[PDB]
């Protein structure tokens, strides 16, 4: 809950950009490739991608589970 | 025009009209001059109009495609 206001009422751009960069739960290796390249806007859409993707992980297994639980 | 001691040159050109070539002179540097200056003045400017207000279409539809082609 810290970041429950720290995030809230910020717009600063590399800010933004680096944020969720390390806040990414990925390896060393993947947050040197994300650091490799300096266009900020393929950064920022891989991270849009990166929480679609963990958003869509979270949707299945939400549903496994609800199903599964009906069924048995 | 701007001058920098890296050897690189920042300036700022803005193009007026058309114009033809005559002659090459061996340099450097290189010069030329021109005979005439090519300008075409509109005629019959219904169809003109048409094409502009395709033209402004197509643009409009057109500058919100390139989401990452950094396209202003």
């Amino acid at each position: 809950r810290y970041q429950l206001e720290a995030v809230k009422g910020t717009s600063d751009p590399a800010m933004l950009a680096d944020t969720i960069a390390y806040h990414a739960t990925w390896t060393v290796a993947e947050k040197q490739e994300i650091l490799e390249l300096t266009d900020l806007e393929a950064r920022l859409k891989k991270v849009l991608g990166l929480l679609s993707r963990d958003l869509e992980r979270f949707e299945l297994d939400k549903r496994v589970a609800q199903r599964v639980k009906e069924q048995m | 025009a701007m001058r920098l001691p890296d050897g690189t040159l920042q300036v700022m050109v803005e193009a007026r009209a058309r114009a033809q070539v005559t002659d090459y002179i061996p340099g450097p540097y290189l010069r030329a001059r021109g005979e005439v200056f090519s300008e075409i003045f509109p005629i019959d400017e219904a169809v003109v109009r048409v094409l502009v207000e395709e033209l402004k279409e197509a643009f409009e539809k057109y500058v919100a495609n390139h989401k990452s082609l950094r396209l202003d």
